[PDB]
């Protein structure tokens, strides 16, 4: 998709995880986008639950165990892109 | 295979505890 | 090695007598003892005899006469200070993983604490944590995040061993200054003894004030100030009074929970055939259950409070 | 060498004592053993006098009194620290090719590992495979894929050793972070004893929702919270009302079933002539299937179930 930025600004759910990214040695800055879901998801997943129970709105600040699961996907994210 | 085994058995669970202990540390 | 000697000495002594050592050994001892037995395969009469002869040579110089220190403290700091600082003595001597610091804490705080995670991380939590401690927590949880965390128990398939570390880091992280947590001091029963030591007409605005807030703590001061066995120290006619305003049943049961001292006190405070009667009685009887014996000694402390109001008794 | 000694002493035992032997060898020593002992032409009598007594001072030594080190442990831990403790530290003391780690593995991660694969290798895997675990991975399956293995595995005619060591590599690379595969920690029996500890009030709303979720496991943490053996400690009163309430037979093989404390216990709730005949029948009749037994039980447990919620019982 091709768009300005206030365009896919107003899309993104409040709530979000915004992660800021350099792609040397070119200038600026990348963001990669996780939305909530997606971190209940491998919350759940990685913490034993079977996912039966469906996933209630919150719109609260992603806790740090929560800030480390998205560390651990952004990690391999980071890997594979740069490959 | 003399009394000292039956005599062995008869000692006090604490007592042997307290020598495994003390061997353990020994190690 | 001496973990092997003792390996051998619990394989030869029975499986009774080494299951009542590993009572008095400590885990992570139990499980290296248990993963090198599990590992033998020969003892040679050599190494038996030798690991009898060291252990008879260690035993010789103790011969110990162990003691429970635990049992024996507390009957002797009982015995010479009361039951309070005994109490509070042991509460000093006796003062690890993030899981394992949190069933140390108060419910409220930790409620709060894991209130702000996931769900699915909060019924973990909850079931690594203590069953009471965890009982607790969820009592003061909202009905919603109650429900979903006992749905998620109800399914709950065990988690990974890097998610349980990671955890534990975070709940480690998440720790405050909970050192020395809490604290008993007083409370209820101090302001029962204060408003006790307070004038009468003190007390007479204390009843109105206790009556204005609440009600229902008012009601359980009512109660806790005086108590049954107090009664011992009223003089002889507020006794016979009370005498006359309770039934001999709840009066005979009430002496039979009670202490020989106020017994006899009541006794002599009847007359000798009335008094040789209830002897009687409560010989002929049997024993009665705590529930009943509280709910009658209730009933006559309700009488001496009206007999105290009305001026006919004096606390 | 020390392979043609033990070859000579296995020929010169007996067929029975060199069996028995080899079932306390692994694979590789029966193994290098049969293949040593098929290329045997001839055994002099020096060679084998030779064997004997070397056989003999090895003897001397061990004379090792060999105990069965397992089921030992198992014990001296169940003895020691319960049935729990124990089975958790032998998990950790028993705690390789790529399809026997697959065998090591849940139903669901391994189903799902090889369903991205080609039919003919599911189901060679599968043949590979533990029976138990292959079945239980095949009943995850879809209908279709389930019925071309099974086609398949009805129509197997081996595998080239080439093929099956690049198909033991592929799986070995597709393997991932595997160590520590699951873990036992709780659910279901750990929610109900957290409701249990929950208050009153609080266990209503725990019956409102568990009905109001799945319904199945509701009903079956209905059966869990509270159990036949804990009737030991109700009070005799609803013991009694449970004995009114309960018919004879079904109150007689439960006793059968059950422990002599709790039948003594409700003997003793019984009158003396009703408990008479009761050991009677009991003695002049025979043994019971488990399952009829466990129906009475379940029977006895729903009716203390009604008589708790009227609150004609205590629990």
């Amino acid at each position: 998709r091709i768009q300005p930025y206030h365009e896919f600004a107003r899309n993104l759910p409040v709530p979000t995880n915004l992660n800021l990214i350099h792609l040397k040695p070119l200038r600026g800055t990348g963001l990669v986008v996780f939305s909530p879901s997606l971190v209940f998801i491998a919350v759940d997943n990685l913490f034993g639950g079977d996912g039966r129970f469906p996933t209630k709105v919150e719109g609260r600040e992603f806790t740090h165990t929560e800030q480390r699961v998205i560390n651990r996907m952004l990690k391999l994210a980071l890997e594979g892109y740069s490959d | 295979m003399s009394q000292r085994i039956r005599e062995m058995s008869d000692n006090d669970p604490r007592v042997v505890a307290l020598v495994i202990r003390q061997w353990m540390s020994n190690d | 090695s001496g973990t092997d000697k003792s390996v051998i000495l619990l394989m030869t002594i029975g499986e009774d007598r080494a299951a009542e050592v590993f009572k008095h050994l400590s885990t992570r001892e139990v499980q290296a003892l248990s993963t090198a037995m599990a590992n033998v395969r020969q003892i040679s009469n050599k190494q038996l005899t030798d690991v009898l002869s060291e252990f008879e040579q260690e035993a010789e110089q103790f011969a110990a006469l162990n003691i429970n220190a635990n049992e024996y403290l507390r009957s002797v700091l009982v015995k010479a200070l009361g039951e309070e600082r005994a109490s509070s003595l042991l509460e000093d001597i006796l003062e690890t993983s993030g899981i394992e610091t949190l069933n140390f804490m108060e419910p409220q705080s930790a409620a709060d604490l894991i209130r702000d995670e996931h769900p699915q991380i909060i019924a973990t939590i909850l079931v690594h944590l203590k069953r009471s401690q965890a009982a607790d927590i969820l009592a003061l949880f909202d009905e919603r995040l109650r429900h979903d965390v006992m749905l998620r128990i109800a399914t709950f398939g065990g988690v990974q061993p890097a998610a349980l570390a990671e955890l534990t880091e975070v709940l480690n992280g998440l720790l405050d200054g909970q050192n020395l947590k809490r604290s008993k001091m007083g409370g209820v029963r101090t302001a029962a003894e204060i408003i006790n030591l307070m004038k009468t007409q003190q007390e007479e605005a204390v009843i109105t004030a206790v009556r204005e807030f609440d009600g229902e703590l008012a009601q359980k001061i009512i109660d806790e100030m005086f108590l049954f066995e107090n009664l011992v120290d009223v003089d002889d006619r507020s006794i016979q009074r009370l005498l006359q305003e309770v039934d001999s049943e709840s009066l005979l049961i009430a002496l039979k929970g009670a202490e020989p001292p106020l017994r006899e006190k009541f006794l002599r405070n009847m007359s000798q055939r009335a008094a040789d009667i209830l002897r009687d009685d409560l010989a002929n009887r049997g024993p009665v259950r705590l529930s009943q014996v509280e709910n009658e000694q209730k009933a006559i402390l309700l009488i001496v409070r009206r007999l105290a109001e009305t001026g006919e008794m004096v606390i």
